[PDB]
């Protein structure tokens, strides 16, 4: 009898106040009882359970299912009501590894560890908790009752303590061995290294010695995975990477919940295929919420869906990361505040790519929503690579420059260079600092009646050029931008513009060059053609003379 | 420092489970060789699947030094922590720290690690070192000793720092000495040679009662920090332009200071004119705006520090490197008011600025009032959320919210 260590037991509690699982066993079969007896008989051998005694007050029910590629009844110990009474604890699985962020590991061997998975001890003053009741034949025995001895595959903290357990039992071999990778996935372990096959092997097999420290006997999985490996959604080849295959339906009849299924899969498939768009499509979604509701395809939908299965006609793949090169990452945009990004290191070879969609808002700039993607793909790279690329950008230096400079919020972006791929990032107006000499001085205002929706806006000039509109179904703050629209509209080449409306400057200041508002936008218009705006604001109701006259004005 | 002081959470509140946010690898590996030597000295121990909690934890330079430190976020623990009561059950924050000429600002944290952690609180102050990628779970730990930047650490060892400094209170009774957080705050009236020499006096005082970030020392000169009241112009010839701004700026006053009129000044704007055209003073605009004038010398009426309320802190970008900020606990009664400029190794980040400017308005915060204010910040989150981490020089840190549309009252601090 050699000595194996043992695993060291995690102790786990019950959330405070709360007790343990008192579920009635159901009534069960009498083919299905010899079933469920022979199969703890064999559980019990193994040490897997125990028997208990009557003094036990918990129970979990148990049942029996039997599938048809094997004629054989099969255990299923319910524990949803135990979970829902177990501590939360550290699931230390929340992500998975992109492989955009692996390094190239010539040799993979894969080891079945299942002979651990169902062997890593359970807390000993937790098993009263896990008690489960075999009913008897017709009833007239007292059932078999059994408690775990090791994680049930199905208790919460299972997958939580397995992978802890096992994990402490790799790290010194990790640590004393950094050339060779190991992941775990269920119950394989997939070590890999960069060495030659005959070094590899050897190490593999100084793991098998490692693991049998702890009475692990780990053969090398019968079947090995032919590449390219199907894991988690993608196809890991020894050199290149790609999601598994993207194919789209041709539909008439488009329901809610093929949508759900295509943008999804158009998600999944941008991470990868460079210039991937869902805006019109998932602009269909926006309150629905019956998920067999069919909604007609707009011309826009189906031009952008067109677009997509052109780029997924054929097959593109992404390398791995090499750490001894430069990260890139370059960024276009495509309209509708969509944006596109590769990330690589060597030219037209990619490591993955990637989207960004503008944030639901009432004003926007494209300087903005540029920013916002690199922020995007900055956090997305430190998660990946843990560093930050550089940045190959559509907007000139001088345009960047000119932007933070007079931005009132703060910004910036990392380390970034011009990139001439068109579109490119513009601005497409600029306020003046300074009252403008010589050009005519327009002082508008509106006004509308809450109740009856009618409303005025207009201007005065001091060259007597003078304005008054009448307008049906609006409010105050929309007469306000009408009054300034009208001044841009009848106004030369440079016009300073006076104004009380706080509303209208916090819109004009934060400089959009889009809007969903349709009069924001015959504004945007307006400025764009002008050479020289200069946007005054004084306080309303204050004698000021020009505000006086055109506030009488609109007042009716 | 053989016993532990029984510590508790607030009534119905559960430990912190905050997510760590992603690091570089340059950050990941100082934090791996830091907590492998806390490791050794005990100070933390590794923890299982058992601890659900976590503190965010990342590695920061301090001002003038090359080593990386490791700083713990410890906001969300803080304040559900339960409120600390001593023997005392309060110290009033000393108004004499604000009016000496000189404050240094030395880091004791390190003594902190010295008195043991309640053996039931540890799971508590439990910290993830992230991994790259999700290639290998994350290092856990949790704490043994007081850890810095922890509120009960300082209300946990203030019974022994009062003994330590009772030898040099009593050598030196006319210097202030007051604690927040990890640091120091120990402020004379007598000149910078006499001080830095005085102050290297504390240096040995750690070491001998009892540090790596012991020998740095931030220089503070609370008596020379400038106040910003409210001026207007003074001009010969107004355009019509510099009035219409004027009248802006004096209506926005009257808010804050009763007797403001910009009757006779609005009565010079004669209907339309044009923005350019200079339009000359009366003797009844003058005399308003003299009035005007006299009445902005005089501070603001009715302006008092609750500590109940929060303190509030706004900030605007005036360009080329000039930042103004208000402190104030109610709107228009500001308790302070600054301007920054010539920020130090940023003059083409706006980030960094910023950054450097939340860190002095608190530590301005810190030393009048002892607490720190909720941030107003002129960013997008985005942004901040981004970057903030990597020009952060402090051991503490503020609250803060995300101001999304322009104020029209920066160019009247300005
Ligand atoms: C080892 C491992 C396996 C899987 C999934 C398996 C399934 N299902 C997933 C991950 C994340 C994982 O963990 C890590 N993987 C890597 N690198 C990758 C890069 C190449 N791929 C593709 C490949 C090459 C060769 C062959 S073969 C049969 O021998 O021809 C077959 C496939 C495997 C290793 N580096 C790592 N570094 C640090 C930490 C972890 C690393
Ligand atoms: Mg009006």
């Amino acid at each position: 009898m050699v000595p194996i260590s043992p695993i060291e037991t995690v102790p786990v509690k019950l959330k405070p106040g709360m007790d343990g699982p008192k579920v009635k066993q159901w009534p069960l079969t009498e083919e299905k009882i010899k079933a469920l007896v022979e199969i703890c008989t064999e559980m019990e051998k193994e040490g897997k359970i125990s028997k208990i005694g009557p003094e036990n007050p918990y129970n979990t029910p148990v049942f029996a299912i039997k599938k048809k590629d094997s004629t054989k009844w099969r255990k299923l110990v319910d524990f949803r009501e135990l979970n829902k009474r177990t501590q939360d604890f550290w699931e230390v699985q929340l992500g998975i590894p992109h492989p955009a962020g692996l390094p190239k590991n010539k040799s993979v061997t894969i080891l079945d560890v299942g002979d651990a998975y169902f062997s890593v001890p359970l807390d000993e003053d937790f098993r009263k908790y896990t008690a489960f009741t075999i009913p008897s034949i017709n009833n007239e025995t007292p059932g078999i009752r059994y408690q775990y001895n090791v994680l049930p595959q199905g208790w919460k903290g299972s997958p939580a303590i397995f992978q802890s357990s096992m994990t402490k039992i790799l790290e010194p071999f990790a640590a004393q061995n950094p050339d060779i990778v190991i992941y775990q996935y269920m119950d394989d372990l997939y070590v890999g290294s960069d060495l030659e096959i005959g070094q590899h092997r050897t190490k593999i097999e100084e793991l098998r010695q490692h693991l049998l420290r702890w009475g692990l006997t780990t053969p090398d999985k019968k079947h090995q995975k032919e590449p390219p490996f199907l894991w988690m959604g993608y196809e890991l080849h020894p050199d290149k990477w790609t999601v598994q295959p993207i194919v789209l339906p041709e539909k008439d009849s488009w329901t809610v919940n093929d949508i759900q299924k295509l943008v999804g899969k158009l998600n999944w498939a941008s991470q990868i295929y460079p210039g991937i768009k869902v805006r019109q499509l998932s602009k269909l979604l926006r309150g629905t919420k019956a998920l067999t509701e069919v909604i007609p395809l707009t011309e826009e939908a189906e031009l952008e869906l067109a677009e997509n299965r052109e780029i997924l006609k054929e097959p593109v793949h992404g390398v791995y990361y090499d750490p001894s090169k430069d990260l890139i990452a370059e960024i276009q945009k495509q309209g509708q505040g969509q944006w596109t990004y590769q990330i690589y290191q060597e030219p037209f070879k990619n490591l993955k790519t990637g989207k960004y969609a503008r944030m639901r808002g009432a004003h926007t700039n494209d300087v903005k929503q540029l920013t916002e993607a690199v922020q995007k793909i900055t956090t997305e790279s430190i998660v990946i690579w843990g560093k930050t690329p550089k940045f190959k950008l559509p907007i000139q230096k001088e345009t960047w420059e000119t932007w933070w400079t007079e931005y009132w919020q703060a910004t910036w972006i990392p380390e970034w260079e011009f990139v001439n791929t068109p579109p490119l990032v513009k601005l497409w107006y600029q306020l003046e600092k300074e009252p403008i000499v010589g050009a005519e001085t327009f002082y508008v205002d509106g006004a509308a009646n809450r109740e009856t929706k009618l409303g005025k806006a207009g201007y005065v000039t001091n060259k007597g050029r003078q304005k008054v509109v009448p307008l049906t179904n609006t409010t105050n703050q929309k007469t306000e931008l009408q009054a300034i629209y009208l001044a841009l509209q009848d106004s030369g080449l440079e016009v300073n513009i006076v104004t009380d409306s706080q509303y209208a400057l916090g819109i004009i200041q934060a400089q959009p060059d889009k809007s969903e508002s349709e009069l924001v936008n015959q504004i945007i218009e307006q400025l764009i053609k002008k050479e020289k705006v200069y946007l005054a604001w004084v306080p309303a109701h204050k004698g000021i003379g020009g505000n006086e006259q055109v506030d009488k004005l609109v007042s009716a | 420092p053989i016993e532990t002081v029984p510590v508790k959470l607030k009534p119905g509140m559960d430990g912190p489970k905050v997510k760590q946010w992603p690091l570089t690898e340059e950050k990941i590996k100082a934090l791996v060789e830091i907590c492998t030597e806390m490791e050794k000295e005990g100070k933390i121990s590794k923890i299982g699947p058992e601890n659900p909690y976590n503190t965010p934890v990342f590695a920061i330079k301090k001002k003038d030094s090359t080593k990386w430190r490791k700083l713990v976020d410890f906001r969300e623990l803080n304040k559900r922590t339960q409120d600390f009561w001593e023997v005392q059950l309060g110290i009033p924050h000393p108004a004499g720290l604000k009016k000496k000429k000189s404050v240094t600002v030395l880091d004791v944290g390190d003594a902190y690690f010295s008195v043991p952690l309640d053996e039931d609180f540890r799971k508590y102050t439990a910290f993830t070192i992230p991994s790259i990628n999700n290639e290998t779970p994350g290092i856990r730990y949790q704490y043994n000793v007081l850890p810095q930047g922890w509120k009960g650490s300082p209300a946990i060892f203030q019974s022994s720092m009062t003994k330590i400094l009772e030898p040099f209170k009593k050598q030196n009774p006319d210097i202030v000495i007051y604690q927040y957080m990890d640091d120091l705050y120990v402020g004379s009236d007598l000149e910078i040679g006499q001080h830095r020499t005085k102050i290297e006096e504390l240096r040995q005082h750690l070491l001998r009662w009892g540090p790596p970030f012991l020998w740095m020392g931030y220089e503070l000169h609370p008596d020379k920090w400038t106040v910003q009241p409210i001026v207007l112009p003074e001009k010969d010839s107004w355009t019509v332009n510099d009035i219409q701004k004027l009248v802006g700026k004096l209506n926005w006053a009257s808010q804050i200071y009763p007797g403001i009129k910009v009757r006779q000044l609005s009565k010079l704007l004669r209907g339309t004119k044009a923005l350019t055209e200079v339009i000359p003073l009366t003797e009844e605009a003058e005399l308003e705006l003299a009035e005007n004038r006299e009445i902005l010398k005089e501070p603001v009426h009715g302006v008092y520090y609750d500590p109940s309320k929060d303190l509030i802190a706004e900030i605007q970008k005036q360009g080329q490197g000039q930042w103004t900020y208000q402190i104030y606990q109610e709107p228009f009664k500001n308790l302070k008011t600054g301007k920054y400029a010539r920020m130090r190794g940023a003059h083409t980040n706006d980030v960094k600025q910023l950054t450097e400017a939340v860190q002095k308005i608190t530590t301005e915060s810190i030393v009048i009032w002892g607490k720190t204010p909720k941030f107003k910040l002129p960013i997008q989150k985005e942004t901040w959320e981004t970057w903030w981490t990597e020009y952060w020089q402090a051991t503490w840190i503020p609250e803060w919210e995300f101001v999304n549309t322009p104020p029209l009252v920066k160019l009247w601090y300005q």
